[PDB]
């Protein structure tokens, strides 16, 4: 496992030691490298794991997620090398950094054996994320954000760090393997109740949870684009991450400590899913579309069934995917435009149609058209809501009848219609842009025809 | 076929019946099956028999792993590390094999329904009997461990299964 | 579409758009040409007879009564013209029409096909930029202090002077540009 | 239907419950009762693999004229014969269907006059 | 000439690809490829067997 | 589609072919620059009419607005090439 | 369920259909009306029958939108049929083609229309059902005889209606080829396809005779 | 129309769709070809992008 | 493809004859159709069988006693 | 603003907005995309009243013919063998209570 | 190449009210006092090809003739050739 | 005599039937004097930097600025805590969960007891 983590520390010197005009393509190049190494991972086996160390191990659902995290930094690379023209050297290669030390401590954070290893580098990804939120970022607003996005995820993590050493004081180990192979049940008890609330709530939060999710909206919508990328596609997914890992010792309790949770989830999926019908902010319409599909992976992850856990996988991918894709498309229209209110720029089918059908399949993915595999992690997580209550499907049935609307909405306000007029400075696509497209969005259909490498360990 | 073993995947004789024209204006299908097999047949079977003899030109064989038995969660220690590694090994294997088991039985109900044409609710009751005995003794071993399954679970499951077996024979047993 | 409204409807005015409504909405209900010449002629001279009515309380209790007659005979589905409003082909060759600016960021080679049209375009940017310059001064010196009062826009008035405003409205792109 | 007239204006009991007929046993009108016949078998019957609704009295006429059109093909007009056959026959059946439904009226109805008759010798 | 070439390059090639995957691939293994058996009436032979399936029951014959 | 691309003359004939079978005015009179509340003795009504005698006869709709202030048949010929953008 | 749906939307959709100004609004609401019809007949328990009424309905309703763009194309744009006057003469190959696809909808005796509508009705008559859905199903087929009437009597029959610089043309060999394939298929492949799939139900063979012929009558 | 190719390849994608749904046997596979002909449809009815009431 | 036409201002528009003979040809071919199938399969509408009369059944038939059998 | 005025040149021709005009707080539910609130022939009571009662007066009457259904004067089809026992579910090894059916 | 043939426009005075429903729409107004200024403006619609009508029994047997006369050549050739 | 239109929300007064355009009065043509000389003055300058050639860039509208800060960023510092708020925000925000509590717990009790007594038919049901 350095394999991939030595090579990721050795970008800092070379970014470091580079031509002032050259940071973008060796950074760009040896990233994508990086990348490749990735996929021999994925090469699972349907025993237990690929135990590397004592320190570091990768398994079925960990493997995607590291090939994901790995793949987004060229992406993020060049949809940065937009805005950042007009920027010092020194501070250029700030930026870079803290990408590249932000995908180091992801790439740890999965393999990360143990427990508290795990909740060190999970909130280790928390400083350079805050640092490129409150720097490069736009409005003033940035602030704002970054101080929720700090505090709401403390208030929930600090909890955790305790829990984790009372585990540790009481069972004698925190690996993760000893920990499944030495599981006890959990009795009902106001202790234990309590300890189940710290082990999930830390995660809970960074999911979010509907009603725990104001600092999401306010996050994605002032951080600069790299930000708002790394935030929807990776960093969303280690609340969903731990929630699988820590529920291992949380049985039986579950059972019934997972109502309240659900129930803010399937009436969630539905209110946040009607707030992206009205609104005035493309950025602030993804944010919430993004909170809508992170509750169902909540109501699969509390679920606790084999078909659960795939669908959680699949879907988990699939949505960093495609709001990766979704944020760098309002992006490429933000830098023409300077305004990010939906309803401004119009008719752009007309000036930039290959933009116009990168947009139509970003919002037939968002869409979960089949048999894409944003299909796939949704039919499994609703067929297992069905088996576990036949009810839910009124919710679940719903929601997906909003989700079209306001993603086909997204697509009819910006794209159709008649152009606005005053508007002159619409150039042509550029081939960095429509790349950044391409590379979204062929992996999505490269992957919906091998599910089972991102179908997890119960496949 | 040499390729699969006809006994695991049972199929019936085959009877057709024999082409006993009753007018003589000639029938558009058996020109139209001769000419497609003068016209694609022969080529195929003429690429396939190239493909073959070059295949042969280079043979070399591949071998189906071999797993020893190992002692079970059963006999194993409450904490000993080592014997819950590989008796959770094998369990998952038997589990994946018993998967495999009931996909062959699916198959075939599934060969039988489209098999019997529309008498199938009435020529394919043998294969309905099997896969219901198998998806009885499925659902007995497997369902309802959750997503965090494990040999211990199973375990337990099926010992409160034979408790409430002991029960049920020594109360009918003293009725 | 093109001239300016006023700030209201006179008299006259809103029973001209009354006849037109009834005319328009009685052929809808009587479709062959002769029951609608007939109808129609019926119409005008039940539209007629107060034609002279000259206080205007009388006129307005009249005209007010005829609207609401309007409303509960006008035929909820009339006729319309494939390219008005509500027609069926009203807005079809909207998406067709692309801006002359987009022109500028043709690629050169783009723009080595058809040489005689960017010439002539070239021209054509000229002579706005020069009567831009003209313009503003023109349209500041003519307006009324307070600000315009109307949508109303001065002609030229000199020789080599073009209407002020005028770049948008001569380069519309087309009806059906294809 | 004039059926459906008697039965939900008039007197209800004086008509049959189509759901439930017949109400009376086989042997109340006569005691020869000759059985019906079947010529199609169980197998060849099976191998036909008509229908199940198809598995009917008329099952020997369908399955000739199945066994026909499949022999003379491409001049699908040359069984007429067969089809002909199996329509009446499935005429016959139905008109038997007719007949089982009279008889049961009609018996319907004697078994409500013997019970007013012997009601009224009861009351006199 | 069109017409030719056509019917070569697009009917022609992917029947034989196709017939070549159903073949050696598709049929390869059991129970991909599943057809309903064929009807059997009365007075038909078998290929395979040879024999002949016994006559009807020699209902009465009248219209 | 398949249809003429109409020019000027054809306006102008179609304008005053439908002008002439107004029987109210004289053909023999009538001419391109005539008005029609002064040199024709026309009313309101008749004008309205006569817009929409053209409106029928060209296959589009003229707005009220820009309907009520056409009061010559160079002046009708005029906004319909504007309307239909017919330079020639 | 099925059936109370199907017979509901059938007589919705003719009622719709039968006062509509625009010829495509009412072709459409045709094609939905014969949707409940072949939900009707999904009912009844006859899964075949409404089948073979889908291919049926393909074959001729394609070709009466066929009809109706052709019309719609010869008459610059124009959809409304307040506007659509004497067309028998002007578009000779359309009217005859309308015609056939008006009568092969309205199931006219051995067209393509009757061995699929003839026998739903038949069967739906025949069958343990509701009466008001047997009711709306027979009142649905007079409204669509008669809706059938309102196109071809108010399009084709009276004096021209439309704007005086008359395009009309038919003569393009792809649109007279395209229509006329269409026509063969509605005037024969009804007939064809009934004497060759192999039977797959009971008939009603005897029945009353006012009842065998209830469909043309209310037709 | 301008865009004739287009419509043309729209055209052909609808009926790829309706195939697969037609001949489907499991029902995923009619569920490909069920939302494919909706999309295709969605697409095919706002030809005109332009024209607000299309969409 | 076609021919040319030319438009004709308030006139009956040119019609080929071509296009007459082939509508001709085609109604012509519906009716002949309509009429032979007609001649030949004239039960397809009529029927083929005469629906039997319910009051014509006898007592015996049915086997129905007027209260003397029981 | 779907009943704005349609023939004004507005500077926004699809949204029907001028340039610096106070824009509604519900714009984005009234975009000619969305609900209208343009006046109608009929009032909007007369249409929900009619509506209702279309609605109300077929269900009555569907569940009315469920009540009285209609059928043919037939009896129900007689099937040969056991009512089709074994073709029907099958069990060959329990020996069924024959059912014999009455010739007429 | 398109329809560029120069069509003209025909006379203005060729339309007249006689013998077309417009006459009776005249004589019906003139018995209440009025008159259509607009008569003349719409009887091209029954004047060339137009002035003849199908009523909608004839429509429906546009090729009813030929269709009978085939029918009875084909009966009469069916009927000779079976009779041997 | 005719019937009467009666207005609604969703199907508002016709302009050709409202009293108050008939209601003429000298104060009203002031406001719609002043109303259009607002627009014209708008319209104007819309249009002086619209048709400015120098200009490469978006005509910036506060108007719509205003709109989506006051959709956005106006409404917290402006809010009170009101009974109608109060009210609104406990159902609008408690009632359902508790509904969808209620629901699913029932039904989820009521599946528990039938599969503790065993009838349920749980046939076929391998995969979860
Ligand atoms: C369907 C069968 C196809 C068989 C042929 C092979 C198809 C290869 C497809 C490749 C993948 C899509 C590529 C996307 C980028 C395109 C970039 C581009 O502009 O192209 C330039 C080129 C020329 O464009 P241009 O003139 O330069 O630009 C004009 C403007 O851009 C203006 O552009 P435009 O207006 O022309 O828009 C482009 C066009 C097409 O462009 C696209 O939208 C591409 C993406 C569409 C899907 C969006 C994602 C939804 C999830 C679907 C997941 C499917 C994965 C399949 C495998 C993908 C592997 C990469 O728009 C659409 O057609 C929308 C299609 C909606 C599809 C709905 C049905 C999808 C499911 C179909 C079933 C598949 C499984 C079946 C299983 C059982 C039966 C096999 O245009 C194309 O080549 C278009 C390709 C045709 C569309 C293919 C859509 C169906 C195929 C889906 C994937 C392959 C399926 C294979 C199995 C089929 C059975
Ligand atoms: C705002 C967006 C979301 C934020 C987070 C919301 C999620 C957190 C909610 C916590 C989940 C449940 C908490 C406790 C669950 C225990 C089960 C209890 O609710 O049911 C009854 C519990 O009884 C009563 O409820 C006692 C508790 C009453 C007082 C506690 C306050 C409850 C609501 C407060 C919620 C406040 C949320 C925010 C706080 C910061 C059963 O009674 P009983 O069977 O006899 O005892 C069982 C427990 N034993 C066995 C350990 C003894
Ligand atoms: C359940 C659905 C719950 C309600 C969904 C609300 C959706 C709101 C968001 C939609 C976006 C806005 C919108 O769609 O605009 C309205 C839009 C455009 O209106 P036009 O008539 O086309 O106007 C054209 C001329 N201007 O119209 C719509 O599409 C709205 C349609 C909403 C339908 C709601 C009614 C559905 C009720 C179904 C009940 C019956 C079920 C069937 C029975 C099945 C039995 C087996
Ligand atoms: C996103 C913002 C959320 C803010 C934080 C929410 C998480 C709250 C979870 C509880 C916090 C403390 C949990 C303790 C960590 C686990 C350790 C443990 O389980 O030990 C318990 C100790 O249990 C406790 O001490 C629990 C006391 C909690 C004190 C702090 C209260 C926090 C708020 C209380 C009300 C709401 C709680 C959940 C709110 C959810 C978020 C809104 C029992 O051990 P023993 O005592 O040794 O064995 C019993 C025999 N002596
Ligand atoms: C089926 C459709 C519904 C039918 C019902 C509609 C009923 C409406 C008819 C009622 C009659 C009225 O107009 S109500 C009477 C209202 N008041 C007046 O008419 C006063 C003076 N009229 C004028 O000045 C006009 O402008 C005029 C002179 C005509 C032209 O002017 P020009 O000199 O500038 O052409």
């Amino acid at each position: 496992m350095l394999k991939i983590i030595i090579p990721t520390t050795m970008l800092l010197p070379m970014t470091w030691m580079s031509k002032h005009n050259m940071i973008w393509i060796n950074a760009t190049v040896h990233s994508l490298l990086i990348s490749l190494i990735s996929l021999s991972l994925l090469n699972q086996l349907g025993e237990n794991s690929l135990n590397f160390s004592l320190t570091f191990f990768s398994d079925s659902l960990s493997a995607p997620l590291l090939v994901l995290t790995t793949w987004l930094l060229p992406l993020m690379l060049m949809a940065s090398q937009s805005h950042l023209s007009k920027e010092t050297t020194t501070r250029k290669k700030l930026y870079i950094t803290m990408l590249i030390l932000l995908q180091l401590f992801l790439i740890m954070t999965f393999t990360a054996t143990e427990l508290i290893l795990f909740y060190i580098l999970f909130e280790a990804t928390l400083v350079p994320t805050l640092i490129i939120i409150t720097r490069w970022g736009n409005q003033t607003e940035r602030l704002n954000a970054g101080l929720y996005f700090l505090f709401y995820t403390l208030a929930g993590s600090l909890p955790l760090l305790v829990a984790l050493v009372y585990i540790q004081n009481t069972t004698g180990s925190l690996n993760f393997l000893i920990i499944h192979y030495w599981s006890h049940p959990l009795s009902n008890s106001w202790s234990n109740i309590f300890m189940w609330l710290a082990c999930i709530m830390a995660f809970m939060v960074k999911m979010p949870l509907y009603g725990l999710h104001l600092w999401l909206p306010k996050a994605h919508v002032e951080a600069p684009i790299a930000g708002s990328m790394v935030l929807a596609a990776v960093l969303l997914k280690l609340g969903g991450y731990g929630m699988m890992r820590i529920t291992t010792i949380l049985n039986p309790l579950t059972n019934y400590m997972a109502y309240p949770f659900l129930m803010l989830s399937m009436w969630g999926m539905i209110m946040t899913s009607s707030i992206c019908l009205r609104q005035t902010d493309l950025k602030s319409l993804i944010a919430y579309s993004s909170v809508s599909h992170m509750a169902l992976v909540i109501v699969a992850i509390m679920i606790q069934t084999p078909w659960s856990f795939m669908g959680a996988t699949a879907l988990m991918i699939a949505h960093g995917l495609t709001s990766s894709m979704l944020f760098c498309l309002a992006n490429t229209n933000y830098e023409r435009v300077h305004s990010r209110t939906m309803i401004l720029a119009r008719g752009l089918q007309t000036l930039l149609p290959l933009m116009a059908t990168w947009w139509l399949v970003a919002s037939l993915t968002n869409l979960a058209l089949p048999p894409s595999i944003n299909l796939i992690g949704e039919l499994f997580i609703i067929t297992a809501s069905f088996s576990w209550s036949n009810i839910t499907i009124i919710l679940m049935g719903m929601n997906m009848m909003i989700t079209a609307l306001y993603s086909l909405y997204m697509l009819i306000t910006t794209q159709r219609g008649k152009y606005t007029h005053h508007i002159n400075n619409i150039k042509p696509s550029f081939t960095r842009e429509n790349a950044l497209m391409a590379l979204h969005i062929l992996p999505l259909l490269l992957l919906t025809l091998n599910p089972k490498m991102i179908l997890g360990p119960l496949y | 076929p040499d390729s699969w073993d006809k006994d695991v995947y049972p199929e019936p004789p085959r009877r057709t019946p024999a082409p006993a024209p009753q007018t003589s204006l000639p029938n558009p299908v058996t020109y139209l099956t001769k000419i497609f097999d003068l016209l694609v047949d022969r080529p195929v079977t003429l690429a396939r028999e190239f493909i073959e003899q070059q295949h042969a030109k280079n043979r070399y064989y591949y071998y189906h792993r071999e797993f020893r038995r190992v002692p079970d969660i059963t006999e194993c220690e409450e904490k000993d590390i080592l014997c819950m590694f590989e008796a959770e090994m094998q369990w998952r294997r038997d589990y994946k094999v018993d998967q495999e088991i009931v996909n062959i039985i699916q198959e075939r109900l599934k060969a039988c329904q489209q098999r019997e044409g529309e008498s199938y609710r009435q020529n394919c009751a043998k294969e309905l009997e099997q896969f219901t005995q198998v998806s009885k003794a499925f659902q007995d071993r497997y369902s309802d461990l959750g997503a965090h399954y494990s040999a211990r679970k199973c375990l337990a499951k099926q010992k409160q299964r034979m408790l409430a077996e002991r029960k049920a024979a020594k109360e009918a047993a003293a009725a | 579409a093109f001239s300016a409204p006023a700030a209201y409807l006179t008299h006259q005015q809103k029973v001209l758009r009354l006849y037109k409504r009834a005319l328009r909405h009685l052929e809808s209900w009587c479709v062959h040409r002769d029951k609608y010449r007939y109808f129609a002629c019926l119409m005008r001279a039940r539209f007629d007879e107060h034609k002279n009515e000259k206080d205007m309380v009388k006129a307005t209790q009249l005209l007010r009564q005829a609207e609401e007659e309007f409303w509960y005979g006008q035929h909820p589905q009339p006729y319309i013209f494939p390219e008005s409003p509500g027609g069926t082909s009203y807005e079809r060759y909207e998406c067709y029409k692309v801006p002359e600016w987009c022109l500028d960021d043709w690629h050169p080679s783009e723009k080595a096909m058809y040489p005689d049209y960017f010439a002539k375009r070239e021209q054509w940017k000229r002579l706005r930029r020069e009567s831009w310059e003209r313009e503003v001064k023109q349209l500041q010196e003519e307006t009324p202090p307070g600000g315009p009062r109307t949508e109303a826009l001065p002609p030229a008035r000199k020789e080599g002077d073009l209407p002020p405003l005028w770049w948008h409205i001569v380069t519309r792109p087309r009806e059906r540009p294809m | 239907g004039a059926h459906l007239a008697r039965r939900y204006l008039g007197d209800a009991s004086k008509e049959p419950d189509p759901l439930r007929m017949p109400t009376f046993p086989p042997d109340y009108g006569f005691p020869e009762r000759k059985e019906r016949e079947m010529v199609a078998t169980q197998q060849e019957m099976n191998d036909a693999q008509l229908m199940l609704q198809q598995r009917d009295y008329c099952a020997h006429y369908l399955i000739q004229l199945l066994k026909c059109k499949r022999d003379s093909f491409p001049n699908f007009l040359a069984c007429k014969h067969e089809q002909h056959d199996w329509d009446y026959c499935e005429h016959l059946d139905y008109v038997k269907r007719m007949k089982e439904f009279e008889r049961e009226r009609r018996l319907l109805q004697r078994k409500k006059r013997r019970e007013q008759r012997e009601a009224e010798m009861a009351r006199g | 000439y069109r017409h030719s070439i056509f019917a070569v390059t697009h009917v022609l090639i992917p029947v034989w690809i196709i017939h070549y995957y159903l073949k050696y691939h598709v049929t390869a293994k059991p129970y991909t490829v599943v057809e309903r058996k064929p009807r059997i009436f009365p007075g038909d032979t078998i290929l395979e067997t040879g024999e002949v399936i016994p006559l009807m029951k020699e209902f009465p014959d009248q219209h | 589609s398949d249809a003429p691309p109409l020019t000027l003359e054809a306006i102008k004939d179609r304008v005053l072919y439908v002008l002439k079978l107004y029987d109210k005015i004289d053909p023999e009179k009538l001419s391109v620059n005539s008005h029609f509340m002064k040199d024709l003795g026309l009313d309101s009504l008749d004008q309205v009419e006569i817009i929409m005698a053209m409106e029928d006869e060209f296959g589009f709709e003229i707005p009220d607005i820009d309907a009520e202030k056409l009061m010559c048949p160079q002046e009708i010929v005029d906004y319909i090439a504007d309307k239909k953008d017919v330079y020639e | 369920m099925t059936l109370c749906l199907g017979a509901i939307t059938t007589l919705f959709t003719a009622l719709c259909a039968i006062t509509q100004n625009d010829i495509k609004k009412i072709v459409a609401f045709s094609t939905s009306s014969q949707l409940g019809l072949m939900m009707v007949t999904i009912g009844i328990n006859q899964p075949h029958l409404a089948f073979l009424h889908i291919c049926m309905h393909a074959f001729f309703k394609a070709m009466l939108f066929m009809c109706s763009g052709s019309i719609i194309h010869s008459l610059n744009d124009e959809q409304d049929i307040r506007k659509m006057g004497g067309l028998y003469k002007a578009m000779p190959f359309t009217t005859t083609a309308l015609i056939i696809g008006s009568l092969a909808l309205t199931g006219m005796p051995y067209l393509t229309g009757f061995y699929s509508k003839d026998l739903i009705i038949e069967a739906v008559n025949m069958s343990y059902t509701n009466a008001w859905a047997l009711l709306m199903t027979l009142i649905a087929t007079s409204l669509t005889a008669a809706y059938s009437t309102r196109i071809i009597f108010f399009a084709f029959l009276g004096k021209p209606r439309f704007p005086p610089l008359v395009l009309i043309n038919e003569n393009n060999p792809l649109l007279i080829n395209s229509i006329k394939r269409l026509l063969i298929g509605s005037i024969f492949a009804g007939f064809i396809i009934s004497n060759n799939i192999p039977p797959m139900t009971v008939p009603n063979t005897t029945m009353p005779l006012y009842m065998k012929m209830t469909a043309l009558i209310v037709t | 129309d301008p865009f004739i190719n287009r419509f043309f390849k729209y055209l052909l994608l609808f009926l790829i769709t309706m195939m697969i749904l037609v001949t489907a046997n499991n029902l995923f596979q009619l569920f490909i070809g069920w939302e494919g002909v909706g999309i295709m449809s969605f697409l095919l009815i706002g030809w005109w992008h332009g024209r607000t009431d299309a969409n | 493809g076609g021919v040319h036409i030319e438009p004709r201002y308030r006139q009956f528009p040119q019609l080929t004859r071509s296009q007459l003979i082939q509508a001709e040809f085609f109604s012509a071919t519906m009716w002949f159709w309509i009429l032979w199938r007609f001649w030949h399969d004239s039960d397809a509408v009529l029927g083929h069988f005469p629906y039997p009369d319910p009051s014509q059944w006898t007592d015996e038939e049915l086997g129905i006693l007027p209260d003397d059998e029981d | 603003q779907q009943e704005r005025d349609p023939w004004y040149d507005w500077d926004h021709p699809d949204l029907r907005l001028n340039w610096g005009e106070p824009i509604h707080w519900d714009l984005d539910m009234y975009i000619r995309n969305r609900v209208d609130t343009s006046p109608t022939p009929v009032s909007w009571n007369t249409m929900c009243k009619h509506l209702f009662g279309f609605v109300a007066f077929m269900l009555f009457m569907f569940w009315v013919g469920e009540i009285y259904p209609s059928y043919q004067p037939v009896g129900p089809k007689q099937y040969p063998y056991n009512d089709l026992y074994l073709e029907r579910g099958g069990d060959p090894t329990k020996e069924p209570e024959p059912v014999v059916h009455y010739e007429i | 190449e398109h329809g560029h043939s120069k069509m003209e426009l025909p006379d203005y005075k060729q339309w007249k009210i006689e013998g077309t429903p417009l006459e009776t729409v005249q004589e019906k107004l003139a018995a209440r006092g009025l008159r259509d200024p607009w008569g003349r403006n719409e009887a091209w619609r029954y004047s060339g090809g137009f002035a003849n009508n199908v009523s909608f029994v004839g429509a429906l047997l546009k090729g009813f003739k030929w269709g009978f006369a085939a029918f009875v050549v084909a009966v009469g050739a069916e009927y000779y050739l079976e009779s041997q | 005599s005719f019937p009467k239109y009666k207005p609604s929300r969703l199907a508002t007064l016709p302009a050709t039937l409202d009293p108050a355009e008939y209601d003429i009065s000298p104060e009203t043509r002031k406001a719609q004097a002043e109303r259009l000389a607002i627009r014209s003055r708008l319209k104007r300058e819309y249009l002086l930097q619209y048709n400015d050639p120098n200009r490469l860039g978006v005509i910036e509208d506060p108007a719509l600025i205003r709109w989506t800060y006051a959709r956005s960023a106006n409404i917290y510092p402006n809010f009170r805590p009101t009974p109608k708020t109060s009210l609104l925000g406990a159902l609008f925000g408690i009632g359902p969960l508790f509904f969808w509590y209620y629901v699913f717990k029932t039904d989820r009790d009521k599946k528990e007891k039938l599969i503790q007594e065993g009838k349920l038919d749980q046939t076929f049901n391998i995969s979860y």
